[PDB]
């Protein structure tokens, strides 16, 4: 524990990153997080979207 | 660009649309800039028979 | 079947060539959401609902 001030630093940006990672698998409104699989669905009119 | 279809083909004349028409016959694009005009010829382009 | 009594056909185990609903000029809607039929020839499903 005395080395906390260190150790913090690193979680803390570990976190930063990981939550970042996370932030791909999301949708945002879309239907599908991932980017191929809506090239391999829909035209570029809607993909686009 | 001038020619000549049927009723409700009319709606293939427009961006982003699929069909016979917008596939084989005329496409629009997708960032067409521009303006469509449709009005009904039947006294002229039909007769009997 | 009535649109009360609407029906439904399972298929499964099966190949799909999709090309024969969207090449024919039979149908005057034909409008596929979150998909566009011709991807669904490189596309596989555990089942699918007519």
């Amino acid at each position: 524990s005395a080395l906390g001030k260190l150790q913090d630093v690193v979680n803390q940006n570990a976190q930063a990153l990981n939550t970042l990672v996370k932030q791909l698998s999301s949708n945002f409104g879309a239907i599908s997080s991932v980017l191929n699989d809506i090239l391999s669905r829909l035209d570029p009119p809607e993909a686009e979207v | 660009d001038s020619f000549v279809i049927r009723g409700d083909e009319v709606r293939q004349i427009a961006p982003g649309q699929t069909g016979k028409i917008a596939d084989y016959n005329y496409k629009l694009p997708d960032d067409f800039t521009g303006c469509v005009i449709a009005w009904n010829s039947n006294n002229l382009d039909s007769k009997v028979g | 079947a009535s649109v009360y009594a609407w029906n439904r056909k399972r298929i499964s185990n099966c190949v799909a060539d999709y090309s024969v609903l969207y090449n024919s000029a039979s149908f005057s809607t034909f409008k596929c959401y979150g998909v566009s039929p011709t991807k669904l020839n490189d596309l596989c499903f555990t089942n699918v609902y007519a």
